[PDB]
């Protein structure tokens, strides 16, 4: 794609990769962050989708665990396979903005910088912190972003246009720990999903048929007197199972991490805390600005609880406000694409002159 | 080695006493005729500068993006960005605001002496 300099914006998560052209109001691609090996032999890998369906003879990796590489080599597969195979273009045409999580390695900044112009030659690239781009995508500068995907969630409160570090917490517990809970909770009510298969089938169940309950308890009764919140679903061999209360437990679990046989608080009380540990001066600006975003955050009802919970930490008084749009699955690339767009940008990039004269610590001083 | 915006409407930002405003215009920020203040597009988005003049010789900066209930998305992430641009440049000392149609702050109100107009319409989106 291409106004003047086609600027691209990638979006990395731990899960899935979200990849696309600035300017667009969506990414184009959207496929798992796995990087697939032969078991014995052919040097040769495999991305998403595909190293999925072949993994019976591949050795599967995800290269970024909890919203951090963990692995390079993999990390640079799945950029290979994102120009190369998804948007279909030569990076070394293309300024390249990419995504980090909140409180990411210094080292992993200055490497991410170095594949990009030393393997890559992108003619220029920047990083921007995702919760920080999903605030933008919002129309905000102030608030506070709570950010759950499928490895982390983070709570970040951000103040007229940047992210307050001493502040933003950190919780690894995220959609794939649903997925195993609701894999786990599913057995016991008579089924048995414990395969790599069934685990494929138990998160389009928990994406389908999940939701959070406003009142936990009324629901538990509601579900053990009636049998009007059961749901049906088709497996993909045809047989249909029933699911009850599992449908409200499993996502419950990000209320109340005792469920996974966690002792840490839950998203509601963590983005409290956040909001405890900034000045009491933008406090207000931070309740009344509670974005949602990622794709844990999709969960039907889950607005409106985390509305009644922080409602009750927070003074009687205190307006509470939280905001769920309905693309916030995509809300960090979203941000991403405006910014990369904008006419004032084109100051902002780490050039690729910029890059030979400093080498990788550039970073830490043109993306903060 | 910097990340100075280069954009003119920039270095023409908070020189004097006054209101400034900008439109959104399709990822770019766009002076607004001064004839026509104070009446905005409802389905655009825009970034207004208000500097009042200090005894020390400097200027008070209070910045505000105004949101129209039908601008589109790169409209309002642009406004909002821009503001955090604007702020930056100058030094951090904005002060920063986010107005919605229909619940602008009394302050905001204020600065329309012949009272702020609302009128349907605007830019195409930049998407
Ligand atoms: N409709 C849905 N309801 C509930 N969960 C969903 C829904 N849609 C997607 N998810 C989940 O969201 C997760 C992926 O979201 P996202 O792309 O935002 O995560 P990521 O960016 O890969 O992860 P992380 O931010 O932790 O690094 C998965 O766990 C997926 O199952
Ligand atoms: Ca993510
Ligand atoms: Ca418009
Ligand atoms: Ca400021």
């Amino acid at each position: 794609d291409g106004e003047d300099v086609q600027a691209l914006v990638i979006d990395n998560g731990s899960g899935m990769c979200k990849a696309g052209f600035a300017g667009d109001d969506a990414p184009r691609a959207v496929f798992p962050s796995i990087v697939g090996r032969p078991r014995h032999t052919g040097k040769d890998s495999y991305v998403g989708d595909e190293a999925q369906s072949k993994r019976g003879i591949l050795t599967l990796k995800y290269p970024i665990e909890h919203g951090i590489v963990t692995n390079w080599d993999d990390m640079e597969k799945i950029w290979h396979h994102t120009f190369y195979n998804e948007l279909r273009v030569a990076p070394e045409e293309h300024p390249v903005l990419l995504t980090e999580a909140p409180l990411n390695p210094k080292a992993n900044r200055e490497k991410m910088t170095q594949i990009m112009f030393e393997t890559f030659n992108t003619p220029a690239m920047y990083v921007a912190i995702q919760a920080v781009l999903s605030l933008y995508a919002s129309g905000r500068t102030t608030g506070i972003v709570m950010d759950s995907g499928d490895g982390v969630s983070h709570t970040v409160p951000i103040y007229e246009g940047y992210a307050l570090p001493h502040a933003i917490l950190r919780l690894d517990l995220a959609g794939r720990d649903l997925t195993d809970y609701m894999m786990k909770i599913l057995t016991e009510r008579g089924y048995s999903f414990t395969t790599t298969a069934e685990r494929e089938i138990v998160r389009d169940i928990k994406e389908k048929l999940a939701y959070v309950a406003l009142d936990f308890e009324a629901e538990m009764q509601t579900a053990a007197s009636s049998s009007a919140l059961e749901k049906s679903y088709e497996l993909p061999d045809g047989q249909v199972i029933t699911i009850g209360n599992e449908r409200f437990r499993c996502p419950e679990a990000l209320f109340q991490p005792s469920f996974l046989g966690m002792e840490s608080a839950g998203i509601h009380e963590t983005t409290y805390n956040s909001i405890m540990k900034c000045d009491v001066d933008i406090r207000k600006d931070l309740y009344g600005n509670v974005v949602l975003s990622g794709g844990t955050t999709m969960f039907p009802g889950i607005a409106d609880r985390m509305n009644k919970e922080l409602t009750a930490l927070a003074p009687s008084t205190m307006k509470i406000k939280i905001i769920a749009p309905p693309e916030r699955k995509y809300s960090v690339w979203i941000g991403g694409s405006i910014l990369a767009s904008l006419s004032t940008f084109q100051q902002m990039w780490i050039s690729k002159e910029e890059y030979d004269e400093s080498g990788p610590s550039i970073v830490h001083r043109k993306c903060f | 080695m910097g990340s100075v915006v280069e954009h003119p409407e920039f270095l023409k930002a908070g020189k004097e006493p006054g209101l400034q405003i900008w439109r959104v215009e399709k990822f770019d920020l766009v002076p607004v005729p001064t004839c026509l203040y104070g009446d905005f597009f409802t389905g655009d988005a825009y970034v207004i500068l208000k500097t009042v003049q200090l005894r020390n010789g400097n200027l008070q900066y209070d910045l505000h993006y105004w949101l129209g209930n039908e601008c589109s998305q790169d409209e309002s992430g642009a406004a909002a960005i821009f503001t955090v641009q604007l702020d930056d440049y100058l030094n951090g000392r904005a002060v920063q605001h986010r107005e919605v149609q229909g619940f602008e702050s009394a302050t905001f109100l204020g600065y329309f002496k012949s009272g702020l107009k609302y009128k349907k319409g605007g830019v195409a989106s930049g998407f």
